[PDB]
């Protein structure tokens, strides 16, 4: 497996409704074309800690990270900025885990 | 998705359980890679070049952080190794983590002929340089991240010669 | 600081202590007022003489240790590897390095010690040889798995108590050996520089493990205050100053 | 030369050539002596290809002009070629003398009126001010012959403004000129054929002579829009509902995996 | 090594790298 | 010059100086003072005709082009004529630096852009490449005058490759290139006319000079069938039912009977 | 007479000529003043320069010809074949033996040689490279198998002609590279020393074949008084002053 | 002995027989 596109860094508005999006990520399935594991990929862990993240689905090998809003952002309280880990994982099973940084903006 | 942005100057790293190759940059002064920077930008206007990189790995975390990192360099004419166990057979260096932060392979002058095509091609590549988990990075939290630069400079004895065209710049329009 | 360059490759440390030479002598070569074949002897110099980086190991809670044989365990590791089955006899001295940094937060230790003709007891009972396959696991290590009643008895299985030394001599008299402790307090690293530790000039790399590289989690690591309940230990064995003489086909099948 | 690769043996030392910092602003002195073991190698590649001298000094191509009624007019600048335009803005600061060759497809008989600052030029072929009497002008024939004649620096200053953050009437002012526009002119060219043979395309290739560059700068990293002006945000289509588009126009390629490439 | 010309001006092309690289106290 | 002849009375010697070996790989030395009764004879010719230098070095024609649209391009390579790729097969490795010259029937006003290896030459007049900054070109008007210009060695090597018996890809590429073709290109040459006058037939004539001749080779004794290719079984009917047969097209004459001729 | 020993490895003749030395020059390592890389090149020097013997070849009535490459024919020829996967460049002066011997019935001869860049030709019609698989053929060498209009044209098959050396040049004027003759009636054996001809210091030992050794059958094997109607030939060749530069792994795949 | 252009390669034309003929040992 490979993330791809997953080194990168995410912006989030302050005052953001549930569902919006941070990020657009795929995966490539390590040319034996194994399928992902259907609740994968998921984020294990974030930088201080975290929800209102969750990784969809987009048609086809395409993900996304979108906010789900269980947690406001408030950048003018912290915390400011995420470090989200994803983790996918195949059939066979060979993981990868990729860090998406997330900044939220200034809404003013 | 990031170039534009800042954030294509580094990348993040975090604490895996095996090794993973982290980053392979093909030593070839017409990559973007180089032939963005001061070095690839000024050896872009010369057809050949020969000698020795500097490449200064550091690494930007708290002051907690530790880890270790194996940066190879895999000669011209070998191919991309990816598993540690095959890279570490070439030009490698082992670089810890702590009061200082940054360190530097010194990318050798490994070569048949006497000069290196600026223009990457299979007769005279010039190999890779792929950055690998030694040990891990071990952040004082549990998911802490770092973010590594690099950067590349040319050792006393780089030569260059063939001054030419750089491909690094382009005039489409009729600057009025 | 420190800085260690063999041929092509370099180590690097920041927090490291005072490198240990192993009684006291560097790895030279055969002086010939030692020698007892006539063969001129090949010296690499450069493609054998630097640090292969074996595999990282976890160090868990509960891990009970790791023993690498040598040269066994570079026995495919380049042109090292290429000689030692390609020639009917070798020497070499060894330069191990031992790398494992975790934190501010974590504790623990290691002692990391290095056996001239580590014999290993057998797995218990009956007298049995310890099988060929399980003393020469190669560059994978071989992890303890601790004493039990338990553990398999057959094929001859070398013995897995870390505290017997897996021989029968007590742990902490080990310290008689050339050895280190990493203690994730004060260092993140261990060099142990070993010469040719032999009875007899050169034998054969294949039948014959002169050294034993054994890494023993001395104290437990506690994570403290901090999600990271394990840390990988590297360990970076590079050949010095070795000589193979007696060329002849690779004692490979 | 470059200097000779020295033998390295293998070295256990306490004080680390290649752990150095980034953070202090300068540069590694680590050569791969510090990596790995070399061997002597008597190396005598010059650099002398690379000096500003031979790398400036090339007589590129400056400005074309077209000839409409047997007459054109070209004010000296390096500001319409991007390709020298890039090498220039590598420097800050450049003191060079400039020799100016007319490289023109036309036949019959030219004439070349080198303009100094502050005068007014000729309007046009048969104007009366091409009879001067101080103006330098050249006269050539383009079949059996290229015109060439050197302008020393003619500066106002020690060196030429590539870049300059100023602007040159006070604060209230209202045509403040930012950059290096009002710094320098270098006077013009005004070209008119006395006969009436050739084509009228005229090309100026100027090469800069007994250069001395001054301060380093990252060299330009973007297609220019405009001339003495360092913007890079193209607007590609003024006419069309999106002219408030603004393109960039970098060279950054990108790659789709980094570890992969 | 004549300068036809009688001029400095007119003469062809004429002919330490730690003022960057290291440029500390 | 060559040695003179010695003179050479009746000898009765027992060790023959004509019994030589064949097998042993050496050419006997036996000079005509061994087999019969020489004169001395003041002999003074000199095979300095042949010397490397002068025996290359004629300036020959490389490569023919014509302009299309005012605009044509060739890659430099002595692969196209065979008379002297013949000479220059002679030798595995040589090293030269080389004096092009143009021999163009156009009139007008030429240029020639020497392109570096490794970027984008103009594809075609009139395109904006040709403005360069750095690429070195050659203006001239063909009536009164032939360009002339040396090309030093650019060899990446210390030699040129005439024979290479290896490829530039490892074994389990796919596109691997056989011969010399991936070992050196020397650039290429890029014409075009700002005018409209002449002719379009452009002849490069290119000397090899400072020449040092490195292994010889038996001189090729089959016509050529592609270049950078070293073929040549000659398929002369592509279309007609009998393309699977290949010509050989040697020099070897036949006569009708030995011990005749 | 005649013996000549390289490392562990003798070669012994009794009706041998003048060994033949290709171009007055003896293999030489690379000096400094002539060195491009930085890395410090291994010299095996005792088990890599020895006499390999590859595989022997029959000499029939009819048989046309055989060429190896070199050094593609030692590729997996001990620790110099393993030497040569295992590092990014390498240099080598070589001491090629040829062996052919049948009595004092038989009459034939053998024009041994060794071509420095035998650019092999198509064996026609299109432009099209000869194949990789086919210019290095390892140690196996490569019949001849003489010219034909039926010889097959797929996959970039190499020229089967001997009279026109494979390449374009006519036989005979062959005799301009370092060669000599294998008489039956006069001698039955061919030595060559050839140093490392090629225009760079080192290059790959894969990638490129600086030599090439082509065995011909000027004149063919008359049996004469006697039921033996072939002879075997054995190419018994040795590097020497053989050093290779830029570790890396193994080429293989 | 002039040399114009002040270069070596813009010059003319520059200026034992046994390493063949004999290759013996």
């Amino acid at each position: 497996l490979h993330l791809i596109l997953l080194p990168a860094t995410g912006n989030v508005a302050e005052n953001s409704p549930p569902g919006t999006s941070v990020h657009k990520f795929s995966v490539k399935l390590s040319a034996s074309l194994s399928p992902v594991i259907p609740g994968f990929p998921q984020i294990v862990n974030s930088n201080p800690l975290t929800e209102a993240f969750r990784v969809n689905w987009l048609s086809g090998t395409y993900f996304e990270v979108v906010t789900t809003g269980m947690e406001q952002l408030d950048f003018e309280t912290g915390p400011n900025i995420f470090d989200l880990q994803i983790y996918v994982k195949d059939e066979v099973g060979v993981t990868d885990l990729q860090v998406l940084t997330v900044q939220v903006t200034d809404v003013n | 998705g990031e170039v534009g942005k800042v954030s294509m100057y580094y990348i993040t790293v975090t604490k895996k359980t095996v090794t993973e190759r982290i980053l392979v940059l093909p030593l070839e002064m017409s990559n973007t890679l180089f032939a963005t920077t001061l070095l690839g930008e000024v050896l872009n206007y010369y057809a050949n070049w020969s000698g020795s990189i500097t490449i200064t790995f550091m690494c930007v975390c708290d002051a907690f952080s530790t880890g270790k990192f194996l940066v190879a360099y895999t000669p011209p004419g070998g191919k991309l190794p990816e598993d540690r166990k095959q890279a570490m057979l070439g030009v490698h260096i082992i670089w810890d983590l702590g009061l200082q932060s940054s360190c530097t392979i010194v990318v050798p002058w490994i070569s048949s002929g006497f000069y290196r095509r600026t223009k990457a091609d299979s007769f005279t590549h010039g190999g890779y340089v792929s950055l690998w988990y030694q040990t891990a990075f071990v952040p004082p939290v549990s998911g802490g991240t770092g973010s590594i630069l690099a950067t590349c400079s040319a050792c006393p004895d780089m030569s260059v010669r063939m001054l030419r065209d750089s491909p690094m710049m382009e005039q489409k329009n009729e600057l009025q | 600081l420190k800085q260690i360059t063999i041929g092509n490759s370099t180590i690097t440390t920041q927090d490291s202590l005072h490198t240990v030479l192993a009684y006291g002598e560097w790895p030279t070569y055969l002086s010939d007022i030692d020698a007892t074949s006539v063969d001129k002897p090949t010296h690499p110099e450069t493609s054998a003489d630097r640090f292969y980086t074996l595999d990282s190991v976890e160090w868990q809670v509960g891990s009970h240790g790791w023993w690498w044989k040598l040269p066994d365990a570079l026995k495919d590791m380049g042109v090292f590897g290429q000689n030692m089955y390609y020639h009917s006899m070798g020497r070499s001295g060894f330069i191990i390095h031992t790398q494992c940094n975790a934190t501010k937060f974590h504790s623990g230790a290691l002692i990391v010690a290095v056996i001239p003709e580590h014999q290993l007891a057998y797995v218990g009972g009956v007298k049995v040889n310890v099988g060929y396959d399980h003393t020469h696991p190669g560059q994978s290590g071989h992890q303890i798995r601790g004493p039990s009643q338990s553990n398999d008895r057959s094929g001859g299985k070398p013995d897995e108590d870390p505290l017997f030394n897996c021989n029968g001599t007590l742990l902490g008299n080990i310290t008689i050996f050339p050895h280190q402790i990493i203690n994730l307090r004060t260092n993140n690293s261990s060099t142990i520089v070993v010469p040719y530790i032999n009875c007899v000039p050169m034998d054969n790399m294949l039948k014959h493990n002169n050294l034993s590289l054994v890494i023993i989690p001395l104290v437990p690591l506690r994570p403290g205050s901090s999600g990271i309940n394990s840390v990988p230990i590297t360990v970076t064995i590079a050949p010095y100053k070795s000589e193979f003489s007696g060329a002849m086909e690779a004692q490979r099948q | 030369v470059v200097p000779d690769t020295k033998p390295s043996g293998p070295q256990h030392t306490t004080k680390p050539s290649i752990l150095g910092a980034m953070e202090i602003g300068a540069s590694s002195n680590a050569t791969p002596e510090s990596t790995i073991e070399t061997r002597y190698v008597y190396n005598t590649n010059t650099n002398a290809e690379a000096d500003v001298e031979m790398f400036l000094g090339r007589s590129a191509l400056w400005g074309k002009v077209t000839l409409t009624r047997q007459y054109a007019k070209w004010e000296i600048n390096f500001q319409e070629q991007a390709h020298i335009r890039k090498k220039f803005e590598f420097f800050t600061y450049l003191r060079f003398d400039m020799e100016v060759t007319i490289v023109t497809n036309n036949k019959g008989l030219m004439q070349i009126m080198f303009v100094p600052p502050g005068i007014d030029h000729p309007e046009t072929h048969d104007d009366r001010k091409w009879d001067s009497a101080s103006n330098p002008s050249v006269f050539f024939q383009p079949k059996s012959g290229f015109p060439r004649f050197t302008i020393p620096f003619t500066g106002l200053a020690s060196a030429y403004y590539m870049f300059y953050d100023g602007y040159d009437k006070p604060k209230g002012s209202d045509n403040n000129e930012y950059g290096i526009a009002p710094t320098n002119d270098m006077g013009l060219l005004c070209f008119r054929t006395l006969d009436n043979s050739g084509g009228n395309d005229v090309k100026i290739y100027v090469k800069p002579k007994h250069i001395t560059a001054w301060v380093p700068r990252p060299p330009r990293a973007t297609q220019y829009t405009h001339k003495y002006s360092t913007n890079y945000h193209y607007k590609p289509n003024s006419s069309g509902p999106d002219e408030h588009v603004l393109k960039d126009r970098h060279f950054i390629k990108t790659r789709p995996l980094i570890s992969s490439a | 090594n004549i300068n036809y010309y009688k001029d400095s001006a007119s003469s062809g092309l004429s002919r330490d790298p730690s003022k960057f690289t290291q440029p500390l106290v």
